[PDB]
C-alpha cells in the first residue's frame, strides 16, 4: 500500500518487525529513483499519519528547490547606483548586457541582481518591453526539476513528459497544487481523457500529451510563460 | 538588556563550573575570557599575580562584549538618522557601562 | 553605448623587491659586498602613563596607582653596531612596460576605448615626465623613510643590470636633490629615459638600488612594523614587531613602492606641501585627509570616467596622475 | 534514431603534476639539484581606501573618517632570495593516450559511434596538429603565467624519462618560441612525434619539465593562490594564500594544465588575440567572455552532436577543437546546468 505524494512515493518494507513489543514497518521515502528518507512507523497508523511523518521532508525539499532554481532579479536603478526604483524577476537576460557601472549619462539603468552587475541603459519604455518580453511566472522554479527536453520549444528536440514528470505540475499533491480536473477545465477536455495521461505505462490506455497541449498547460498553470 | 542579563547569567555559569582555573590549549583569550571567567584564588595567581592572575580586568572583557554586540548587532549607515538609532547605541554603551561596573564591583 | 567595466583591474608596474639592511663604514661602500646585516633583537621597555587620560578626573590616589605598575613590554629594535656609521639598504626594481593593459576585464568595447585612450596618451607624449618623476624618486633615498630624517650625508648608487653583468652606473648625493620640487640633470635625464624605456614597452629593465646612509656608531635603523596579535602576554614583543627577511632586518616592498610613486604635485588643495603618493582619492594616512576629494571632480575615477566615456580629456598635469595611477595598479570596480 | 548517451565521462589525457618552485643563480642552471626551495612567508600590509565608493558615501565627513582607521591584513608572499635571480619550475607531465574511449556511457550504440568517428580521425590525419600545439606549449614555458612576464631569459628542459633514466633531452628558448604564433623546428617537431605516439596509444610517454626564468634578485614569484575560510574573523586576518607542497611554494596541477592546452585559435570572433585554452563554449575567466557562444554553431556540444549523430563532419580544425576537448575530458551529457 504506497503512498503518492506528487513525485514522492512513500513505501513498505514488504515484512515488519516487533520493536518495543509492537509491530513496525520501516517506510522508504523516494523522489524517484532517489531514495530520501527511511522511517520505522508502527501498524494502525493510517496513511494520513505516514503523510504527515514525511511532510516536514517533503516541504524542506520544496523550499530548497524554490531557493536553488529562483529565477534571476533584474534592477532599475538612476543614475547614482543606489536607491533600486524597481524590481523584476526575469527567467532570461536581455542579451544586450555587458558589465556595467552607472554614470549621469543617463536617467535609467537595467543592472542585474548578482554582484559583478552587467546592466543596460533603459529609458523606462524599453524597460516596460523588457519586462513584459522576459517576466517569469509565479512557479518558474519548477522548471528547474524538469529534464528541459520537455521543455524546449523545438518540436524536433521535443519529447513528450513521463507520468512521473507529469505529476510535478498536475496532481493535489504537485508543486502547483492543480487537480487533474482543474488541469483538464483549463486543457479543454474531460476529466476522464485527460485522466489517460497520468496512466503511468503505455499498454494500460495511456496515450503521451501533445506539444500544444503540453506548452499550453505550462503556460495556464503559471509555470512556463511560453510565449 | 535582556541579552545583557543573559551574558551575566552565562557568566555565573562559568562560575559554577570553574574548580581548577587552569589555563590550557586553545585557551588564546585567557587574558580576558580567563580574566572575566577567573575562579577562585589559586596559588599561581597568587597575591604577587594581583594584576595578572587576579587582575580587576574588566575592561578587556567589556571590549570583547562590545565586539560581539557589534557583530551580533551592526548597525547601518542611516541607522542612526531618526531616534531610534541613537537610542539604540546609547543604550549599547550603558549596558556595556553597567555590565563593566558590575563587573569591577565583582571585581574582588 | 559604452559604460565602464564592472571588474577592471591592473598589475603594477615598477615592481620593487623587498629593502634589505647592511652596515659598515663611510668609504667602505666600494666593498660594500660583505657587509654583515642588521640583525633585529629584542629589548625590555618599562615607563610611566604618559598617554592623556580622562583629565579633570579628581582622583590623584588612583593616577599614583596606576603609576606604581611600570606595564613592562617587549620591544624588537634594530641598531647599528658600534663599529659601523653607515646604513646599507639594497634592493632591485623591475620596470615592465605595459601600462594601459588591464589584466581583468568585463566589458570589450570599454576595452578597447581605455587602450586607445592610453595609446593617444602615449602618442601626444611618452612617459618622460612620469619616468622623471620617478627617476627623482629613485635619486634622493625616499624609500628611506626615518633613516633618512637627520642623516648627515646619503648616497645612491644605481646600477643598470642588462646581463647578469651590470651595464651602467649612476651616482647620486640624496641630499643634493630635495625632497620637494622635480629638477633637471644629465645623468637624471639619462636615467628618466632608461625608466621611459621600461615603461613604453622598448625594453626590459632592471636595477640596483643601494643607499648608503651616515647616520652614526651603534645608531637605531627603522625597518618596517608588523602587525601583533593581542592573545599573548607582556612578553614575546608584546608591543612591536620589526619586519625581517632572513636573519636581516628588511623594509616592505610596498613600502618602497609607497616612496617611489610620490609624484603627485596636482592635487588642488595645495601645491606647497609638495609631492603626494599617487592614489585615487589621493590621501596620505599621516594626515588623516583626503585631497583629490571627490566633490571637486579631480579624483581619479572621475577623471578617467569623463576621459573616456565623455572623451573630455583633462588638462595634462591630471592626464599625469590618471596614467600614473594606471602604472600604480589597482581594483577598480563596483 | 540515434541519439547522445544521458550519461557521457572522459578521464583526461596530460595529466601533469604540481609545479614546484626552486630558487638559483643562472648559469648554475646545470647543476639544479639541489636548489633551495622557494618558502611562502607572511607580512603585514596597511591598506588605503582605493576603490570605487557609492554616492552615499563619497561626502568628505565619512570619507576622511575611513582613511582615519585604516585596514591590516596579513599577506602571503613569496620572493627569490638576494643572492639568486633564477626561478625552476620543476613538474612531470603523462602523455597516455586513447583519448576516444570514455569512461562511462550510457549508449552502446553512440559509444561505438563515437568510437569509430575518432578512428576516422585519427585515420585522416595523427594527432600531430595537437601534439605539435601541446609541444608548443611546453616549449613557450606558458605554466608560468605571472612569472614568465617580464623575464629576462626563459629556458625549457624537457627530458623524455623510458626507464628510471633519461631516453632524450629538449633544449628550448621560450623567449624566441612565441606564445601568438606556432612554428616549425626539427626538435620540437620531434618532441611532437613523440607527444603523438604518446596520445595514439603507441606508447607510454613521460616527460620531466623544467623551467629557468631570469626574474631578478629577490623578486616576486607567484605561486598558485589558495582560497581563504573565515566566517566572522577578527579584523586583522590574512587576506592572500599561497599553495605550498612541504613547505615549498607551488602551483596547482590544473594551473599548469589549463596553460598546456592553450591552443584554441579557430574561436570565430577572432584570432588576432591569440590562442585560447580548450573550452566547452570555449571561455577565459580575465575576459569574463564566452568565445564559441553557443549561439554560433561552434561551441562543443553542437559540433559533436552534428558530426556524431547527424554525420555532418566540420571543418578540420573544428575537428581538432572537438579531439582537443575530447584529450582535455570532462562530463558531458544530461548532468546540465
Amino acid at each position: 500500500n504506497a503512498i503518492h505524494i506528487g513525485p514522492f512515493s512513500i513505501t513498505p518494507a514488504a515484512r515488519g518487525l516487533h520493536y518495543g513489543g509492537l509491530p513496525h514497518h520501516q517506510w522508504t521515502l523516494y523522489y524517484g529513483p532517489r531514495e530520501m528518507a527511511i522511517k520505522t512507523l508502527p501498524d494502525s497508523y493510517t496513511s494520513s499519519e505516514v503523510r504527515d511523518e514525511f511532510s516536514d521532508i517533503i516541504a524542506e525539499f520544496v523550499i530548497d528547490a524554490r531557493h536553488r532554481y529562483a529565477p534571476d532579479v533584474l534592477e532599475l536603478v538612476n543614475s547614482d547606483g543606489d536607491a533600486v526604483l524597481a524590481r523584476v524577476a526575469v527567467s532570461r537576460l536581455p542579451e544586450a548586457l555587458s558589465g556595467c557601472i552607472p554614470d549621469d549619462r543617463f536617467p535609467y539603468w537595467l543592472l542585474t541582481a548578482s554582484r559583478p552587475r552587467l546592466g543596460l541603459p533603459v529609458t523606462l519604455n524599453e524597460y516596460t518591453a523588457l519586462a513584459v518580453e522576459l517576466s517569469a511566472p509565479p512557479l518558474a522554479w519548477i522548471t528547474g526539476l524538469l529534464p528541459g527536453e520537455v521543455l524546449t520549444h523545438d518540436a524536433e528536440e521535443w519529447r513528450p513528459p513521463t507520468s512521473w514528470e507529469l505529476r510535478h505540475v498536475v496532481g493535489e499533491g504537485s508543486f502547483t497544487g492543480v487537480s487533474g480536473a482543474a488541469a483538464a477545465a483549463l486543457l479543454g477536455m474531460s476529466a476522464t481523457n485527460f485522466r489517460k495521461y497520468t496512466a503511468g505505462d503505455s499498454a494500460a490506455n495511456r496515450q503521451k500529451i501533445s506539444f500544444a497541449a503540453w506548452h499550453y498547460l505550462l503556460d495556464r498553470l503559471g509555470v512556463k510563460r511560453a510565449s | 538588556g535582556q541579552i545583557c542579563d543573559e551574558a551575566l547569567q552565562y557568566a555565573a555559569r562559568l562560575r559554577e563550573l570553574e574548580p581548577g582555573w587552569s589555563a590550557t590549549p586553545g585557551c588564546q583569550l585567557h587574558d580576558a575570557e580567563q580574566l572575566w571567567l577567573d575562579p577562585l584564588r589559586a596559588q599561581t595567581d597568587e597575591t604577587f599575580l594581583q594584576r595578572r592572575l587576579r587582575g580587576d580586568w574588566p575592561a578587556e572583557v567589556g571590549n570583547r562584549f562590545a565586539n560581539w554586540l557589534n557583530r551580533a548587532v551592526s548597525s547601518d549607515s542611516q541607522i542612526l538618522g531618526s531616534p531610534e538609532a541613537a537610542q539604540w547605541s546609547q543604550e549599547l554603551s550603558k549596558e556595556l557601562t553597567m555590565f563593566k561596573e558590575i563587573l569591577e564591583d565583582e571585581r574582588d | 553605448i559604452l559604460s565602464t567595466a564592472s571588474v577592471l583591474a591592473f598589475e603594477r608596474k615598477l615592481d620593487p623587491s623587498d629593502a634589505l639592511m647592511s652596515a659598515g663604514a663611510w668609504a667602505q661602500r666600494d666593498a660594500s659586498q660583505e657587509w654583515p646585516a642588521v640583525t633585529v633583537r629584542e629589548k625590555s621597555v618599562r615607563g610611566t602613563i604618559s598617554n592623556r587620560l580622562k583629565t579633570k578626573d579628581r582622583d590623584p590616589a588612583k593616577l599614583d596607582a596606576s603609576i606604581q605598575s611600570p606595564n613592562l613590554q617587549t620591544v624588537d629594535v634594530a641598531n647599528l653596531p658600534s663599529d659601523a656609521d653607515t646604513l646599507k639598504v639594497r634592493f632591485t626594481l623591475r620596470v615592465l612596460g605595459g601600462a594601459g593593459t588591464p589584466s581583468a576585464c568585463n566589458d570589450a568595447a570599454y576595452r578597447d576605448k581605455l587602450l586607445q585612450t592610453v595609446a593617444t596618451y602615449v602618442n601626444e607624449q611618452g612617459f618622460a615626465e612620469l619616468a622623471r618623476r620617478y627617476a627623482h624618486n629613485l635619486a634622493n633615498a625616499r624609500f628611506l623613510w626615518r633613516n633618512r630624517v637627520g642623516a648627515e650625508a646619503v648616497e645612491v648608487r644605481i646600477n643598470h643590470i642588462r646581463q647578469g653583468e651590470v651595464a651602467r652606473t649612476w651616482r647620486f648625493d640624496a641630499l643634493a636633490i630635495g625632497l620637494r620640487d622635480f629638477k633637471a640633470d644629465a645623468e637624471l635625464d639619462a636615467l628618466a629615459e632608461l625608466i621611459a624605456s621600461g615603461l613604453s614597452g622598448s625594453g626590459h629593465v632592471l636595477l640596483e638600488v643601494v643607499a648608503f646612509a651616515r647616520i652614526g656608531d651603534g645608531q637605531e635603523v627603522f625597518p618596517s612594523q608588523e602587525l601583533i596579535l593581542d592573545k599573548g602576554d607582556k612578553k614575546g614583543q608584546k608591543s612591536k614587531t620589526l619586519y625581517s627577511v632572513r636573519d636581516a632586518a628588511a623594509i616592505h616592498s610596498q613600502k618602497i613602492g609607497n616612496a617611489l610613486r610620490t609624484i603627485d604635485t596636482w592635487y588642488p588643495d595645495e601645491d606647497g606641501l609638495g609631492p603626494i603618493a599617487v592614489e585615487p582619492y589621493g590621501s596620505v594616512t599621516s594626515q588623516g585627509k583626503a585631497y583629490r576629494q571627490p566633490k571637486q571632480k579631480l579624483d581619479f575615477y572621475t577623471l578617467l570616467d569623463n576621459w573616456v566615456l565623455r572623451d573630455e580629456a583633462p588638462a595634462v598635469e591630471q592626464q599625469h596622475y590618471v596614467i600614473a595611477n594606471l602604472i600604480r595598479g589597482g581594483v577598480f570596480g563596483e
